[PDB]
């Protein structure tokens, strides 16, 4: 992850400032409202027709504080995401069939809830790091795909 | 969109195709599977060994739609109507797939067809299978 | 296709941006080059530096084309052709990179507009700058 | 770059039956026919207004023999295409300022343009091992890029 100390830091400290139940929750929802396929493997969830179904529906809650924990614990391995996400990787490619082409709109649906929470402080060099951080945990969860 | 030239140029390399549409079909998904393992994922209750009946038999259904496709080229949209609903409602492939495919069915082409696939026919099918794939994916949100 | 309530949410959102267009589409250009640095491939000419006044005369030009877009959103390809000429025999700006574009311009609506900014409304402001993407790279070829 | 010991076999046999020249002018003439865009590069090459025009473009032709010639040398560093293409990145992206993306469409013209000339031959596994290949150089080709 060619981070550079100025980005590893910038990451670090902004995230510190997360709440992760409610990022997550929000991240997950977005998701299947603004590209409505991902849904797809969410047919057991229950009701999701609507953007305030989909929010307010607790189990996409509780999955997005799930896939966000695991993303949280992921960025005190920034050295070695690969190796960190591996077992993950071969569970969403072995019993999840997820295409991974959905961690890079998960990626970028998160950086933008990210300005959405953080406003100023999620200037342009933030954002940037933000960026390389989120396309990394993408390609550590598709390593694994054969 | 398709100019004249375009539709002249993919009714002929189609109808070169013929009856090998579905063998051609076949061969595309099987390059596909093995060139993007990603893709594999959207059949996990398929058998993709070589030589597999379920991928012979899906490849037939593609090679048909796209024959459809072509007997209708001023009326795309409405000919592949039924599939652009399942692929949007159902299937929900991420729209990233249709590209890695549609190079896939023009190696595949490029393998068979060594007289036919000039550059001119070359750029008219990549514009070709670009629309088919964009009708496919334009109810999908 | 963007539906009534796409339309109705895009105008109200563009509505509240008001006088700072300009300033949005400025600082949009600057996340662009920041987090995607292939996209300075087709700005040579240009200081990129933090408030340089080229990103930011650029920046308002964007803003207003979108304005327009949102202005004329039932008719974009005929509001928008000159710029859709211009996109596909000058510029030629490879289609991939319209995305990331208006991926920087959604966070800063996002980081501008709070209580603007639901999950419906993203989605709908998504969708229209898919649809001005669509509409600026369709004469490529 | 995770090439097998039986795709690198693969790839370099039939490497070794390609006619660097020809193959070079077919692919770049063909990059410029079926993505007419990526002549932004070339308005120095004179005419380019019609597939004929540009298949046969004495410049175009001697354009490709040069960027083939140097991909092939890449072949003789599968295991360190970084390295190899470092100087060859940093030209492209400061001196000619060309978007990466065009190393990826070449990638798959160059596909079609083998798969063509090599016919039954081009098998699905020799495809699958020539993507990666192409994938790479174009990684290589991008690394020095900021
Ligand atoms: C930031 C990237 C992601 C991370 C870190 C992540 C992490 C996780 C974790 C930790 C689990 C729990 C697995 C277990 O209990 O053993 C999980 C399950 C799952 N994930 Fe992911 N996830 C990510 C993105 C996605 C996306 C984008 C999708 C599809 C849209 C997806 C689909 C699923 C599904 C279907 C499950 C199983 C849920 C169930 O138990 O019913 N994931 N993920
Ligand atoms: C050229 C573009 C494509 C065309 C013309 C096409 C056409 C078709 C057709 C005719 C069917 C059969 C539907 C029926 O039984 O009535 C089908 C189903 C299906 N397609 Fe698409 N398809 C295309 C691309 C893709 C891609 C890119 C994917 C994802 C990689 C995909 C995934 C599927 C799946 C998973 C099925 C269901 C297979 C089954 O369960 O039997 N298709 N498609
Ligand atoms: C929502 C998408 C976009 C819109 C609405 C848009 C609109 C415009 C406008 C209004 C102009 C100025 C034309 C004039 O001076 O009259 C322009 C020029 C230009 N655009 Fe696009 N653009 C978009 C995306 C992009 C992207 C993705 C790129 C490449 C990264 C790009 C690169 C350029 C370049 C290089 C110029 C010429 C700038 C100059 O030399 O001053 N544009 N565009
Ligand atoms: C396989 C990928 C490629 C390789 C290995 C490659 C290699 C080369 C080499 C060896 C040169 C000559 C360098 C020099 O003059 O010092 C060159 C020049 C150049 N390349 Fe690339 N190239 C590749 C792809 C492309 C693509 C896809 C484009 C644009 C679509 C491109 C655009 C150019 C241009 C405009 C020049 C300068 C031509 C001139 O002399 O006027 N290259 N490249």
């Amino acid at each position: 992850m060619h981070l550079t100390p100025e980005e590893k830091s910038a990451v670090t400290a902004l995230w510190g400032k997360v709440n992760v139940d409610e990022v997550g929750g929000e991240a997950l929802g977005r998701l299947l409202v603004v590209y409505a396929w991902t849904q797809r493997f969410f047919e057991s969830f229950g009701d999701l027709s609507t953007p305030d179904a989909v929010m307010g529906n607790p189990k996409v809650k509780a999955h997005g504080k799930k896939v966000l924990g695991a993303f949280s614990d992921g960025l005190a391995h920034l050295d070695n995401l690969k190796g960190t996400f591996a077992t993950l990787s071969e569970l969403h490619c072995d019993k999840l069939h997820v295409d991974p082409e959905n961690f890079r709109l998960l990626g970028n649906v998160l950086v933008c809830v990210l300005a959405h929470h953080f406003g100023k402080e999620f200037t342009p060099p933030v954002q940037a790091a933000y960026q390389k951080v989120v396309a990394g945990v993408a390609n550590a969860l598709a390593h694994k795909y054969h | 969109v398709l100019s004249p030239a375009d539709k002249t140029n993919v009714k002929a390399a189609w109808g070169k195709v013929g009856a090998h549409a579905g063998e051609y079909g076949a061969e595309a998904l099987e390059r596909m599977f093995l060139s993007f393992p990603t893709t594999k994922t959207y059949f996990p209750h398929f058998d993709l060994s070589h030589g597999s009946a379920q991928v012979k038999g899906h490849g037939k259904k593609v090679a048909d739609a796209l024959t459809n496709a072509v007997a209708h080229v001023d009326d795309m949209p409405n000919a592949l109507s039924a599939l652009s609903d399942l692929h949007a409602h159902k299937l929900r492939v991420d729209p990233v797939n249709f590209k890695l495919l549609s190079h896939c069915l023009l190696v595949t082409l490029a393998a068979h067809l060594p007289a036919e696939f000039t550059p001119a026919v070359h750029a008219s099918l990549d514009k070709f299978l670009a629309s088919v794939s964009t009708v496919l994916t334009s109810k999908y949100r």
